[PDB]
């Protein structure tokens, strides 16, 4: 009855988004072919939140795959799980976005866009109460970060009282593609702040340092940065997805999340990378987190907290308020009971118990400045703006996603260093 | 005749609607398919029970009672219940989409588009009464449809109805069980708008309820199961005069007179005892004095505050089973020797004493022992004005930020809403501030 | 004494009625007010994104001038 429209954009969004959909089916019990042969009727009450029931038994995932480029979506229908996606919910191009932020949101991109509504109201009518939409792209490409913030604008007219969520991938050197990946997120981001509700900030930097320095890979590829995306990806929506204590929505998600409309924008985190206490301190330590940014460098405005497994609700209560406490600094005091907590009694795949950590910190600020400063580096000399001048934009338009961008950063600070007196 | 309405509004309203009317069949033997053997008027009849029972042909008793939900979800769970043939379809009533903990979206957004089809059953009920006395309203403070459509409701009410009594069981909100942040707004907003609209209201803190479950029941994580159990109790106790007949019976409307002095001081505090074990009341027999006694402990309230910090203006003893006057009235005396029970100098200082024969029911597989007797005091404190206090604090360290408020003004309403709601409170703080205070 | 009776009895019956009225009135005042804000939210939301349309379109536009 609660259902959630799925939309991948670009290489990265696809990629990310095929392995959502692999641990997501393997935890409901589903098979590549589409069929369930689960253990348990948990894993089908709160199915139709993100699979369609078709003819013959089968879930088909409520999912549209979106792309410039044939490439990345023809290794989703190749790979495992690939049958099971609804075949005409594939909408690719051919000329592709390049990486340009510009050919995604406003040339190419834009060519394409009416093709990939058709299929976005095609499921959203078969919806018998529709929450709203979920977004899988990355900000330093050209198509999911292009074409990725211009079907956001686009679904809004369409569904402006529907919520709109983003799991949005940031550009890092230590794993670049390009060089003008600055300038793909700032316009991405100028875009993200006006019409999401609800951001969360896969950075790729915080990635990488996790699987150098905690998993010990030396060189990580992308497969081993998605495992962390896909881990992380099926715990913020465990509480969508299974039957608990708590009973809410995308919506209510947002109420209590988002004290101010443009500061929704959270650091996700996961743990392990074991004891209810171990696995509490290590969810909201800085090396746990998937955006690169040190909590302690800021304060909390808004805290979401999930257990996964058979574990004492009791001793997961103490240890939420052991460490509220023990860290009142870091918790902004002019917001009474920031932190909420939930227990899925069905723990991840290969793990007894586990912790997923949805934090809303104004130390966020820390991952924008970071790229404001690569932005500002390049857009000081004029380098390589003839790649979007040449689509149609001006300087202009770059400056102001560049002074939005700020202004958010100006913001995160603001609550910060406010006080109850 | 003097019939009662019962109306369960929201998660927290349903369910606990589910312990009390579970409760209630126990007490009258009603079986779940809504059949009472005992019963051997068919069709109808004058008795007590039948106050919050209807009776058809086939001799089904009926709840005078409707449940309404912004969402399916947790009337669904009634529909396909153990007490699934108790309910006629028509008095489970239910939305799409919630309020997700807005009360804009409970009062007018999505509220306003099943707010006729509710009134419409409701109206279905009152037809079918001879004599209705008024209406009982389960609902949340802290919830978009417990509190937003709440508020509607009791305004809608009081248009169709005029000044029938309305009577309210409000669940305030406890960060211990509560999963919004929010809850502050949505609470200030609907006390503001219903106040004029409610003619009593017992509050019944989740905190305090979930300390005794802890405490008396030794129950490590009490869930809304615990809860609600033990909150039907209390509700049963406060009803039982409506719907049990006896001699030393007094009416529920006989202690408001006593229990409203003002129309805003109509909240009573409530405080329950026995609230034990089945391993701790095994071959432990407690008394009148013993019971009585515990309903001056504030660890036995529904609302946490200071009663011996503040002054009385009512005193309401509720006795229910093995209870005779006699018991009673030296229990009352021991304590009037011992207690800090300070009263106004503008109202007596005596205990106004009720006594239901029948005795106490448990429901089976719960935690609550099987007493022989047991009490609900029913006082007029000013000390209930600390749960105002405490509320409306968190109300204020927020909106000095207008921290949520966008959630509330995207929904229609405006920021003078929220002003003029909390300007209410701080009036009604100093009512209960004004009472308090000694005469020239 | 016969008049007075009268009268207070009018007196209860035309404050009844009274209460209904201010509460229907309030009520009224209060859906009409919300249907007007929620729509002016909604109107001003679209209208940005109707903005960002004749933007796009100069984009577009701006190109086309190039070649
Ligand atoms: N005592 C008790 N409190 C409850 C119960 N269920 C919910 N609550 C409280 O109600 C508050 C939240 O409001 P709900 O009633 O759950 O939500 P709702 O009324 O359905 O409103 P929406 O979900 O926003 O549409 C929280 O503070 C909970 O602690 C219950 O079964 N027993
Ligand atoms: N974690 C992760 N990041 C990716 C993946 N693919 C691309 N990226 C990141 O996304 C950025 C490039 O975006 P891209 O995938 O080319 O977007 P596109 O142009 O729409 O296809 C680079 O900075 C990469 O670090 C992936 O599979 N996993
Ligand atoms: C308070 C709270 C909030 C919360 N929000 C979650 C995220 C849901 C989601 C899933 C997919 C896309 N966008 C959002 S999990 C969660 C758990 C708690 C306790
Ligand atoms: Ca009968
Ligand atoms: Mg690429
Ligand atoms: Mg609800």
């Amino acid at each position: 009855m609660r259902e959630i429209v799925h939309i991948q954009a670009g290489q990265c969004g696809n990629q990310i988004g095929a392995k959502f959909w692999e641990v997501i089916s393997d935890e409901h019990g589903i098979d590549p072919t589409g069929s369930y042969h689960g253990d348990s009727d948990l894993q089908l009450e709160r199915i139709n939140v993100y699979y369609n029931e078709a003819t013959g038994n089968k879930y088909v995932p409520r999912a549209i795959l979106v792309d410039l480029e044939p490439g990345t979506m023809d290794s989703v229908r190749s790979g495992p799980f690939g049958q099971i996606f609804r075949p005409d919910n594939f909408v690719f191009g051919q000329s592709g976005a390049g990486n340009n932020w510009a050919k995604g949101h406003y040339t190419e991109g834009a060519e394409l866009v009416d093709s990939v509504l058709d299929v976005v109201r095609k499921e959203s009518e078969s919806c018998d109460c529709l929450q709203g939409f979920q977004l899988t792209h990355s900000l330093g490409g050209g198509t999911g970060s292009g074409m990725g913030t211009l079907l956001i604008s686009k679904i809004r007219e369409e569904y402006p009282d529907r919520i709109m969520n983003t799991f949005s991938v940031m550009p890092s050197p230590k794993v670049s593609d390009t060089v003008v990946e600055p300038y793909n997120a700032t316009l991405s981001v100028h875009q993200l702040v006006e019409n999401t509700d609800e951001t969360y900030c896969i950075d790729n930097e915080a990635l990488y340092d996790i699987c150098f320095r905690t998993l010990k890979l030396t060189t990580p590829t992308y497969g081993d940065l998605n495992h962390l995306v896909s881990a992380t990806m099926s715990g913020v929506t465990t509480c969508l997805r299974f039957p608990g204590q708590l009973n809410a929505d995308l919506r209510k998600l947002a109420v209590n999340m988002v004290p101010f409309p443009r500061l929704h924008f959270f650091m996700p985190g996961f743990a392990p990378l074991l004891t209810v206490p171990e696995l509490t301190q290590q969810m909201f330590d800085s090396k746990n987190m998937m955006a690169a940014c040190d909590p302690r460098h800021g304060r909390y405005l808004t805290v979401a907290a999930i257990f996964r497994g058979r574990m004492s609700m009791k001793e997961v209560d103490e240890q939420m308020l052991n460490v509220q406490n023990k860290n009142s600094s870091y918790f902004v005091e002019w917001i009474p009971n920031n932190v909420k907590t939930a227990v899925c009694d069905i723990p991840p795949r290969g793990l007894k118990m586990s912790a997923t950590f949805i934090g809303n910190s104004t130390a966020i600020q820390e991952l924008f400045k970071r790229i404001s400063e690569q932005f500002t580096a390049m857009f000081r000399r004029k380098a390589f703006l003839h790649w979007y001048t040449g689509e149609g934009m001006d300087e202009m338009e770059f400056t102001e996603a560049e002074s939005n961008m700020n202004d958010l950063v100006s913001e995160y600070q603001q609550y910060q260093d406010a006080t109850a007196d | 005749m003097r019939e009662c309405i019962s109306i369960h509004v929201g998660q927290a309203g349903v369910q606990i609607g589910n312990a009390c009317w579970e409760l209630y069949c126990l007490e009258h033997g009603i079986q779940p398919d809504g059949q009472m053997p005992s019963d051997k008027t068919i069709g109808g009849g004058d008795d007590s029970f039948n106050t919050f029972f209807s009776e058809t042909g086939a001799g089904k008793h009926v709840p005078r009672a409707v449940f309404v939900d912004l969402e399916p979800t947790v009337i669904d769970e009634v529909r396909t219940g153990t007490y699934r043939q108790l309910f006629h379809p028509e008095q489970l009533i239910t939305g799409k989409e919630d309020a997700a903990n807005n009360y804009a979206r409970g009062h007018y957004t999505i509220g306003k588009e099943i707010i006729d089809l509710v009134l419409d059953r409701i109206r279905k009920l009152a037809d079918q009464c001879t004599g209705l006395q008024g209406f009982l309203v389960f609902h949340s403070f802290g919830g978009g449809t417990g509190s937003g459509f709440t508020s509607l409701l009791m305004e809608r009410l009081s248009v169709d109805y005029g000044k029938k009594s309305k009577l309210e069981f409000s669940i305030y909100p406890a960060p211990q069980v509560s999963t919004a942040v929010v809850e502050p707004y949505n609470s200030i907003l609907t006390t503001h708008t219903t106040l004029e609209h409610s003619d009593c209201a017992f509050m019944v803190d989740n905190e305090a309820i979930y300390d005794i479950c802890r405490r008396n029941l030794d129950i490590e994580r009490p869930t809304y199961t615990n809860l609600n159990r033990l909150i039907s109790q209390i509700v049963s106790s406060i009803t039982a005069s409506l719907r049990f007949d006896g001699a030393l019976n007094v009416d529920l409307t006989e202690f408001q007179t006593n229990l409203v002095p003002y129309p805003r001081i109509h909240f009573p505090l409530a405080t329950y005892a026995p609230v034990i074990s089945a391993e701790k009341a095994y071959h432990e027999q407690l008394s009148v004095a013993e019971i009585t006694n515990a309903c001056f402990e504030p660890a036995n309230q529904m609302v946490k505050c200071d009663p011996r910090h503040g002054k009385y203006m009512a005193c309401c003893l509720l006795y229910r089973g093995d209870v005779v006057p006699k018991d009673v009235n030296a229990a009352i005396a021991t304590i009037k020797t011992k207690r800090s029970i300070q009263f106004v100098d503008w109202c007596p200082t005596g205990f106004k004493v009720g006594i239901n024969y029948q005795p106490p029911t448990v429901v089976p597989g719960g935690d609550l022992a099987k007493v022989q007797r047991a009490v609900c005091m029913l006082s007029n404190t000013t000390a209930i004005a600390e749960a105002w206090a405490r509320l409306d604090h968190k109300f204020d360290l927020m909106y000095a930020k207008r921290a949520f408020v966008h959630w509330y003004v995207g929904e229609g309403m405006e920021e003078g809403e929220f002003s003029e709601a909390r300007e209410d409170m701080a009036a009604l703080e100093k009512d209960y501030e004004e009472v308090g205070v000694d005469s020239v | 004494k016969r008049e007075h009776e009268r009268e207070v009895i009018q007196k209860a019956i035309e404050e009844n009625n009274n209460f209904i009225k201010m509460a229907k009135e309030k009520l009224a005042q209060k859906m009409e007010s919300n249907k007007e804000n929620r729509e002016a939210h909604l109107a001003a939301m679209l209208e940005r994104l109707q903005e960002k349309d004749k933007h796009a379109e100069e984009v577009r536009k701006n190109k086309e001038l190039k070649e």
